[PDB]
């Protein structure tokens, strides 16, 4: 019958280790670098695009950055279309848990669920996993700003700054290197550009290969609001910081 | 060879390799005999002890009062198959007040055989088995083996060195068959016809195991001291 | 099952409920607790068919205590609720409804409030100073309409609902054998014995 | 019997490509060139109707496709995978967007929709990826005109113009010199049949080009009058004759 | 559905997918906990490869299963949330059922059964994951420490561990651990537990966490000055 | 290479099982032929019998679909059959549910849609037969639509089939590169069967016989197939000329 | 509407002695107030040892000594031709009974 | 790879042979029948000094007049178990009566077949399960993967067990008493068993009529390991 | 290559190699053959006696499938059996829903598309039967052969198994000797004859013959089978041709 042809998606290697798992995380470093840095005012959220041709709608695209309801946000790397699947799941799982209690859903709690469906993909009805990894950023009134990345593995962590994607090793040494836990929000946009900037396989960071956003408590007092920079505003701030 | 990973793949000389390896595990069994007259039809079975302190593995199952068999192989297999066949033989009861003919509990089990021979994931039963009854055509000796190949014939034998009951039998046709109204002359030609198929041990009291079926007789089984009579 | 009240005042819930379960012509019980703490903060009271109330209840704070493990995080006043409502929603087009209306009184730690939710069998929710299921309102809501005020001491809350008790023994056709009274405040759950 | 066919098909490489992908991709690559170009105030798509016998009829084999009445596609690689992918394109137009919000969904959903199909038969199972990138060309109220590329893997991205298949890289080049944001939509049209004829062997005519247009609506289209809302399709297969037209002028 | 066996016989009679789930177990973080005379701690390396960390909330190691009762593991993070989640919905059900807390005998065996029912379900991989489940039964002061594993085999330890260098530590506490003479108080118990750790772990920094489990649902984690403590009065009493 | 055995892709892009089962187009070593009169669709296939034992009435590659539709398969008879059956049963079904005469094309389509899935599903595979639709469509007039392992579909002038179908082809070609239209200018479907026949025996170099052949003929509101006697009429015409 | 109970009359009794039983009927079969037999028999040997009579419908007591008679059968194939007990006999006819507790044997039923 | 379900060409399940070999890996369990009782016994077979033995649990109570012990993978036998005395428990709510042993047996080894492609292999385990009814008596039953099961009049499992058959074999007479049989099995343990035989990492249990299965607590054991020194020590 | 290996795989020739294979069982098999007649139809097989044990006559061959149709077979026995079992049951739902029997026409594809369905998935193995069939309707007398792959064709004469080829030329002879028609107590001779003469080629083992026909007028369109003084006089027949 059909055995013949099972790849066996879901065992462990001798070594004990998910051999899609780790291929999946293998085609995910090839992906355009995504950075998350948390202030103690907000947080960031950059990513750098596949290498655009000239002729791209640059202004009406969404490669990297999703918006998963009011308080929340994820920078994607990986498949895109695989991160669509997902990314709608937690768009609706938000919306259960604000029918259900008629509250926001604590970042967490989406976080894990997303991490929940990704576990199974690597334990049971052998199909492949999801080629995607995540940079959560949030905002909820229990804990306040936070960042999480989560794998094809299902394990989530949460963090200071992170990066997901291409060149991480290098990303992560340079976030080690500058950044302070006192730092605010336009601290954190500059170390941002500046990580990538050095990171990045190119020639140098144009607007026009960049997705940037924030999540600051930046209107009217108490209250959070989500910031999807348009092309215009990326040329701005690559100006005010002097990388180009 | 590549060929036999399954039940569903036929070899390029057309054969069922897994079929073939269910048939070997019967010739691995401990030997039973079936043969009849026109008034009863008897088994005996030669049942197999693991060592000196364990009990004579059953190898002769009730099926009906006019219907039951002898198993030589895989032994769930036969409690699947034999109760497979209670059920028929009570079907047709239930729904006709009717027995069930022998002949038609050997297409039965053919049929349920077959099924397993040419799906994927199943395997195929791994005994043999012979039915004997006594029906409103009178007595019958039908020899099942898992391959859904379905036999009926005056005697016959199954299992390990079978080879010998079964020239014996072909040897002593024309008295056996005419065995009619004496139930203990029938039994005595089925003892000497496993006989031909020991070796390096003969028939003992909690080694032996006849069934008889026929006229006015209901299928009974015999084991302990009643079979004592017949070594 | 039939007379449960609540009472918000300034800095705590105080629900009401009677002590009766009658079957027929017998009061098989005088001092049933028609009430489940949901949380360390949030007492739930519960009156309706046989059998359901209970179940329900039970049902609810199994899901409740659930939550408070998985976050290690207790849900507030209007969360719980909200819960609620939507099971009786649901169950109110199921095959069998649960016939159960309830009262929940929590104190909101974030906020420091006390919250009192009437929520029928049917999922309506309304959050009131006052409440009231069955008969008892009958008598009840006009009582408070007129003798609550809304920044009340817990002393000052206890007895008017010694003034809502009183008015039901005198006018309500059924011996509902007295009520088990509990505080729900800052300092979480709490009952009084003497009633 | 039945599909006992349940695991995936596709699966990751120790380096991370996911090979039906890829090869899909390929497929693409072999498959005839198509393109699209957008313009200020409309949209073209265009291919070869490169014709298996002569003995065939050509315009019973539609390449570039109605979708919506505002909304079209064309399609480079394997054709019966196209086929299939309209139909189910067309449907969850309807299923899951009309028949919720009483009109056409705007191009981008439409999109994301054929992009989630596509998805699906890259990690169900049983299923092989889909042999085509598409080029889907359309209008909505409240978002202008657009033109997106839809891939085997499921990712789609929003062009200015590009080309798929065969001579693309070619093509792409081609684009890029001729590409500005001030195209009038008879500019674009020009430019899509210069681009194609560096691809074309053979004939190069009326009925051997395939090409569509997003532009103004068509009230002579609409079938009826009397509902002064109601305008008419912005979906237009130019004729055989249009396009020879054009070609004279080239 | 899927319905492959994974799990299967190999020709010595093994099952090598669940021996693979152990070999997870074994690359885990290391888990240990020790069993005091009225009292049960339960402590765990944290892999200090990492540093950018957010603490406040990173999912802890040791969970809370009903209020009385914890789980710690080593293995796959993934995997063990599947079964935290699983055991806290038992908990539950059992109150509400039973109208009383979980043994931790009856959780453990619950967690078990789990565990084995996924090396032989088809369509399935096992759990890459080893626990220590510990706690003290409802009204009872007599502590509760077992173990699971992967098989679906569970057990009680006087104490134990799993995970990377494990052997190393179970040797250590082989040698220091006397069944006759159980850590009488907190203190010593901690002091023994935080001590096995350091001979696998490096600095005793944010490098080990450490829970306590004292009778009637008095669980409480240790904050790093607590831990460090014990950390720098060990290793002065070791100059010697 | 398991990507041989089942429908994926291989690293070039292809899917071997679909080209396999075009070659098993030919195993039978038939050849056929279409073409569109003014009023009719003609068919034509060579009727091969080997066996002297066959009864040759019963060895036929021509079915009638529906009233107005008929198809010719090249390609293995159980598959050939298989597909028949199906088409019968959707163009019954059509009209139950949509009230008129499943249109030639839509079958084409839906037939057409259906292998494209064996294509693309692993379970089944996909046909060894190729698919020829023939009919005087109400609104498209004469009509032949044809379909493959692959899928594909589409619409033609006229067609052949076969392991000869090149010559078929090429000889069909030249006569319209002559003829200026798209069909043979023909009253008659008597003599649009005649053309069929002439120009299969120009490209193939053989004289057929009363049971060499095998013809189909779609009219408006009924397609119908000859008997060896309605071809031999056809056949004497022919050669007194 | 149909109704699917009907009464066939009919009366049973049974009486222990001290090392026998009795189980008697009458042998006549009604509907309404015709006769439909004067002799049909409605008190069954079962096997073991064990008489039964389920009086009431017909219809229903014919289904439920069928299915009696065959738990005997099976008895004696599950569990080595062992004989079935009169307390044992009683417990499964409950079990027999009551799982149709919701569309009942319209029968007094004993053995 | 190859189906679960497949034959060997000498007409045998790999799978169910595979797991035999699982088995012969595991700890030792005897059992002996008497006209008095029924003894288990087994190897408890701790991996650490530190694990505490009384929580392992090789020997189990199926109903008041069925015991049981385990060899093999021993996490395969739970669900085994729990089969085990649902079937016994159901049928005494069926019959208002004690289920026969073999009835029992036969119930249990129903199961071991139900795996394909149902569960997804053989149990890697096997069991000696022991008991009386009024018609047969005292029972052991040797309860296999393969569905089969054997009646014994002794019987041992699990790594020792080629060495202590052969034992059994000589030492079994139809007339041992329940003291006899106990001290038997203590004997055979202690030469099969790898560390030195003492009450805390081997367990006895019988089945008796009268007071139906019962474990034995260590202290008990205990004695009758001093009793059995004593009785070798003196010839 | 190993395109062999997996039911419905094509191999780069065009071929689905296990349906081949199957053929190999069918060849394999005893002889049997079909000869069609003025208004019916005859069947008849040959029947290797394995031992004197066989009860002779009783393990019967040749199958009925409704009232008027007759199926034979070679190659594996019960799956001609699964077969027949199919074509009762789409015979009983022919009748049950159109009234009238199921025509031989109808019936035979009924046969085919269920065969044709076991080459289509590799879940499933082709059959391992060659099946002759056939029988009297209302538009007269149709005899059917159908193999492993599905196809089916109407047939003058037919025949199958080991015997197969020497069977078709004896059959061949027939068709060529009779062009005006041959009478059914004729065939039924001439079907004793050819057995008996395709016997050569199995012939360690000897035989048992069992036959069977339809008729219009011989049998009134059942199907019965050969029995008695009637069997006697064809073996008798037979006898005489081989000397």
């Amino acid at each position: 019958g059909s055995r013949r042809y099972d790849s066996r998606t879901t065992i462990f290697s001798p070594e004990g280790r998910l051999y899609q798992v780790e291929y999946a995380l293998e085609s995910i470093s090839h992906a355009g670098t995504a950075i998350g840095i948390m202030a103690s005012d907000g947080i960031v959220l950059a990513a750098e695009r596949k290498v655009t041709s000239t002729l791209l709608e640059q202004d009406t695209s969404t490669e990297k950055l999703y918006k998963l309801n009011d308080k929340i946000a994820v920078a994607v790397a990986g498949l895109t279309a695989d991160a669509e699947i997902l990314i709608n799941t937690a768009r609706i799982h938000a919306q259960n848990y604000l029918k259900t209690y008629n509250e926001d859903i604590p970042v967490e709690i989406l976080v894990r669920r997303l991490s929940d469906i990704k576990q199974g993909y690597t334990q049971h009805g052998g199909l492949r996993p999801f080629g995607v990894s995540f940079i959560y950023a949030g905002y909820d009134d229990r804990y306040g700003y936070q960042l999480y990345t989560s794998n094809p593995s299902g394990n989530y962590t949460g963090w200071k700054a992170i990066s997901v994607g291409a060149n991480t090793s290098a990303a992560q040494t340079l976030l080690q290197m500058d950044y302070k836990d006192d730092m605010k929000v336009d601290d954190a946009i500059e170390l941002a550009l500046k990580t990538l900037s050095k990171t990045t396989d190119s020639s140098a960071l144009t607007y026009d290969r960049l997705e940037f956003a924030t999540i600051r408590k930046g209107a009217n007092d108490g209250e959070v609001y989500q910031k999807i920079f348009k092309p215009q505003e990326i040329k701005d701030i690559l100006v005010k910081t002097g990388i180009t | 060879n590549n060929y036999d990973g399954d039940t569903v793949t036929f070899s390029p000389t057309g054969r069922l390799f897994q079929v073939e390896y269910a048939l070997e595990a019967i010739k691995q069994g401990s030997v039973t005999v079936g043969l009849r007259s026109n008034t009863h039809a008897v088994l005996v079975a030669l049942k197999r002890n693991a060592d000196e302190l364990s009990s004579y593995q059953k190898k002769i199952i009730k099926c009906d009062e006019h219907m039951g068999l002898s198993l030589a192989g895989l032994a769930p297999d036969a409690r699947v198959l034999s109760n497979y066949l209670r059920q028929q033989c009570n079907y047709s009861s239930l729904v006709f007040n009717r027995k069930l003919a022998v002949e038609r509990a050997g297409h039965l089990l053919c049929d349920k055989a077959q099924k397993n021979t040419q799906s994927y994931g199943g395997r195929p039963y791994g005994v043999g088995l012979l039915i004997i009854g006594y029906d409103k055509s009178g007595a019958h000796l039908l020899e099942f083996q898992p391959s859904g190949n379905v036999t009926e014939l005056y005697g016959t034998a199954i299992g390990a060195r079978s080879q010998g009951a079964k020239t014996y039998l072909e040897r002593t046709l024309d008295t056996f068959i005419k065995i009619d109204g004496n139930p203990d002359e029938l039994i005595k030609a089925g003892v000497e016809a496993i006989s031909q198929s020991l070796r390096d041990e003969s028939l003992t009291v909690d080694n032996l195991s006849i069934a008889i079926v026929g006229k006015d007789t209901p299928f009974t089984i015999y084991d302990g001291e009643a079979v004592a009579k017949y070594i | 099952m039939d007379i449960i009240l609540g009472i918000r005042v300034q800095d705590s819930v105080i629900l009401a409920s009677s002590k009766a379960v009658t079957r027929g012509i017998s009061v098989l019980k005088d001092s049933d607790d028609k009430t489940r703490q949901l949380s360390p903060h949030t007492l739930m009271s519960f009156a309706g068919e046989a059998g359901d109330t209970v179940q329900f209840a039970e049902y609810i704070q199994a899901n409740i205590q659930l939550y408070s493990i998985r976050e290690d995080y207790e849900l507030s006043p209007q969360a719980v609720s909200s819960f609620v409502r939507q099971e009786l929603a649901k169950s109110i087009r199921s095959r069998r409804p649960y016939q159960v209306n309830v009262l929940i009184g929590g104190y909101d730690k974030k906020k420091n409030k006390p919250e009192l939710y009437q929520i029928d069998y049917l999922g309506t929710k309304v959050e009131l100073p006052y409440g009231a299921h069955g008969y008892s309102g009958f008598y009840t809501f006009s009582l408070l309409d007129h003798h609550y005020r809304p920044d009340m001491t817990t002393e000052e809350g206890l007895d008017l609902l010694k003034l809502c008790v009183q008015e039901l023994e005198k006018r309500m056709p059924m011996d509902f054998k007295g009520v088990i009274v509990k505080i729900v405040d800052k300092d979480g759950i709490r009952q009084v014995d003497d009633f | 019997m039945t599909d006992r066919y349940s695991f995936s098909l596709t699966t990751f490489s120790p380096s991370g490509k996911l090979g039906q992908i890829d090869y899909a991709l390929t497929a693409v690559k072999q498959g005839v060139t198509s393109l699209g170009i957008k313009a200020t105030n409309g949209v073209v798509i265009a291919t070869e109707k490169k014709s298996s016998s002569p003995l065939a009829m050509s315009e019973t084999l539609s390449k570039v496709s109605l979708l919506t009445p505002d909304i079209g596609a064309v399609y480079s690689g394997m054709g019966p995978d196209y086929r299939v992918l309209v139909d189910k394109s067309r449907k969850v137009a309807h299923t899951s967007y009309k028949r919720i919000y009483g009109e056409y969904p705007p191009t981008k959903l439409l999109v994301s929709e054929v992009a989630k199909i596509m998805q699906e038969a890259t990690q169900s199972g049983g299923v092989r990826p889909f042999g085509v990138s598409l080029l889907i060309a359309g209008h909505d109220e409240f978002n202008g005109f657009s033109l997106y590329q839809v891939d085997p893997s499921g990712s789609y991205f929003p062009w200015k113009a590009t080309a798929i298949g065969k001579g693309s890289v070619a093509a792409k080049t081609f684009l890029e010199k001729r590409w500005n944001d001030e195209l009038e939509l008879e500019d674009a049209i020009h430019i899509a049949l210069l681009t194609l004829k560096e691809s074309v062997e053979g004939e190069f005519n009326g009925d051997t080009i395939e090409l569509a247009i997003i532009g103004d609506e068509n009230p002579d289209l609409l079938g009826y009058t009397g509902i002064p809302t109601d305008k008419g399709p912005r979906f237009r297969k130019l004729t055989s004759q249009e396009i020879n037209d054009r070609l004279e002028a080239l | 559905g899927y319905d492959r066996a994974l799990s299967i016989f190999s020709p010595d009679g093994h099952i090598f997918q669940v021996e693979y789930a152990l070999e997870a177990v074994k690359r885990g973080t290391c888990a240990v906990g020790v069993k005091g005379k009225n009292c049960v701690v339960l402590g765990c390396e944290r892999r200090s490869t990492l540093k950018l960390q957010d603490t406040r909330i990173t999912p802890s190691k040791v969970s809370k299963i009903d209020s009385h009762v914890v789980l710690s593991f080593s293995g796959l993070n993934a995997d063990s949330r599947i079964l935290i989640e699983k055991a806290r919905v038992e908990a539950q059900s059992h109150r509400l059922t039973l109208e009383d807390p979980v043994t931790v005998e009856y959780l453990t065996r619950y967690v078990a059964g789990v565990q084995q029912r996924y090396t032989q379900s088809g369509g399935v991989r096992p759990f890459g994951v080893s626990t220590l489940i510990a706690g003290f039964d409802p009204r009872d002061d007599e502590p509760k420490l077992y173990q699971t594993e992967p098989s679906g085999i569970y057990s009680s330890w006087s104490a134990q561990t799993i995970g990377r260098n494990s052997k190393t530590v179970r040797e250590f506490l082989e040698k220091n651990y006397d069944r006759k003479e159980p850590p009488a108080t907190v203190e010593e118990c901690v002091k023994l537990t935080v001590r096995s750790l350091l001979e696998v772990v490096q600095t005793g920094a944010k490098n080990i966490e450490i829970t306590v489990v004292k009778p009637d649902s008095d669980i409480v984690a240790l904050s790093s000055e607590e831990i460090n403590q014990y950390v720098t009065q060990i290793e002065q009493e070791k100059q010697e | 290479g398991y990507d041989r055995h089942i429908t994926i892709f291989s690293p070039e892009g292809r899917l071997y099982q679909v080209e396999y089962a075009f070659k098993a187009t030919n195993q039978t070593n038939i050849n056929s032929l279409a073409v569109r009169g003014k009023d009719c669709t003609v068919v034509i296939s060579q009727k091969k019998v080997p066996d002297k034992l066959l009864d040759p009435t019963t060895v036929s590659y021509i079915f009638c679909i529906s009233r107005t539709i008929g198809m010719v398969v090249n390609g293995p008879i159980p598959d050939a059959r298989n597909a028949a059956l199906r088409a019968k049963a959707e163009a019954a079904e059509f009209r139950y549910k949509y009230g008129y005469d499943m249109p030639c094309d839509v079958l084409a389509k839906r037939m057409a849609n259906l292998s494209q899935i064996y294509t693309q599903r692993a379970y089944m595979r996909p046909l060894g037969v190729i698919l020829t639709f023939v009919s005087v469509d109400e609104e498209l007039g004469p009509s032949i639509y044809k379909t493959d392992p692959a899928g594909y579909y589409v619409g033609y002038k006229a067609t052949a089939t076969g392991p000869k179908q090149q010559e078929i082809t090429t000889n069909l070609e030249n006569h319209f590169k002559k003829s200026k239209i798209d069909h043979i200018n023909e009253e008659s479907w008597e003599k649009v069967v005649e053309f069929a026949i002439t120009h299969m025996i120009d490209a193939l170099g053989t004289e057929f016989s009363k049971n060499d052949l095998e013809v189909g003929v779609a009219t408006k509101d009924k397609f119908f197939t000859l008997s060896a006697e309605n071809i031999e009429e056809r056949l004497v015409a022919i050669a007194e000329q | 509407q149909f109704n699917p109970y009907g009464d066939n009359g009919g009366t049973i009794l049974g009486i222990a002695g001290e090392d026998f039983a009795v189980l008697a009927g009458d042998t006549r079969n009604i509907t309404d107030y015709s006769i439909n037999s004067r002799y049909e028999p409605k008190v069954f040997d079962c096997g073991d040892n064990i008489v039964m009579s389920a009086n009431g419908f017909a219809a229903d007591g014919d289904a439920l000594v069928k299915r009696f008679k065959n738990s005997v059968k099976w008895y004696h194939f599950d569990h080595n031709d062992k004989k079935l007990s009169i307390n044992s006999a009683a417990r499964n006819i409950q079990h027999l009974l009551y799982g149709k507790r919701f569309f009942p044997y319209y029968v007094h039923t004993i053995i | 790879d190859r189906g679960v379900s497949t034959f060997s060409p000498e007409g045998r399940l790999f799978q169910v042979e595979y797991s035999l070999e699982a088995i012969k890996l595991g700890s030792t369990a005897i059992g002996i029948a008497t006209k008095e009782g029924v003894v288990l016994g087994v190897e408890k077979r701790a991996t650490s000094p530190l694990l505490e033995s009384d929580s392992i649990e090789k020997i189990v109570e199926i109903d008041r007049h069925i015991g049981c012990a385990m060899s093999g993978l021993t996490a395969d036998a739970r669900s085994m178990i729990e089969h085990a005395r649902t079937a016994a428990v159901t049928h005494n709510l069926y019959y208002d009566e004690d289920i026969n042993v073999e009835s029992l047996t036969q119930s249990v080894c129903d199961l071991a077949l139900r795996f394909g492609e149902l569960m997804s292999r053989p149990f890697g385990v096997a069991l000696l399960i022991a008991g009386h009814d009024a018609d047969d008596g005292y029972q052991l039953f040797h309860a296999e993967p393969s569905g089969t099961f054997y009646r014994y009049n002794a019987k041992a499992i699990g790594s020792g067990s080629e060495g202590a058959q052969a034992e059994l074999l000589n030492e079994w007479h139809s007339s041992l008493t329940l003291k006899e049989a106990e001290l038997l099995v203590l004997k055979i343990l202690k030469q099969v068993m790898e560390e030195k035989l003492d009450e805390n990492n081997a367990q006895l249990s019988c089945i008796t009529k009268q007071d139906g299965f019962k474990i034995y607590d260590n202290e008990k054991t205990a004695e009758l390991i001093k009793e059995l020194k004593e009785k070798e020590a003196a010839e | 290559t190993g395109y062999d290996l997996s039911n419905s795989v094509f191999s780069p020739d065009g071929r689905n190699f296990q349906v081949e294979y199957a053929v190999k069982a069918v060849e394999n098999g005893t002889t049997s053959i079909g000869i069609k007649c003025n208004d019916g139809v005859v069947f008849a097989v040959e029947k290797l006696i394995t031992s004197k044990l066989l009860v002779p006559q009783k393990n019967v061959k040749i199958q009925v499938v409704d009232r008027h149709i007759g199926c034979v077979y070679s190659g594996l026995i019960p799956d001609g059996r699964h077969l027949v079992n199919r074509g009762r049951e789409e015979a009983a739902s022919f009748k049950k829903l159109y009234k009238t029997p199921i025509p031989i026409p109808a019936f035979a594809d009924r046969l085919g598309q269920y065969v044709q369905a076991h080459t289509l998935y590799n879940s499933v193995r082709p059959f391992g039967v060659s099946t002759i069939f056939g029988g009297v309707d209302k538009n007269g007398a149709h005899l059917y052969m159908l193999e492993p792959s599905g196809s089916y064709w109407g047939y003058k004469g037919a025949a199958t198994g080991k015997g197969r080829q020497s069977a078709k030329a004896e059959l061949e002879k027939l068709v060529d000797h009779h062009p005006e028609g041959l009478s059914a107590r004729e065939a039924v001779k001439q079907a004793a004859k050819i057995i008996y003469l395709a016997h050569e080629d199995n012939k360690e083992k000897d035989f048992e013959l069992e036959i069977s026909w339809c008729s219009l007028s011989e049998t009134n369109g059942l199907h019965k089978f050969v029995k008695g003084d009637l069997l006697q006089e064809a073996i008798d027949f037979a006898q005489k041709e081989i000397n």
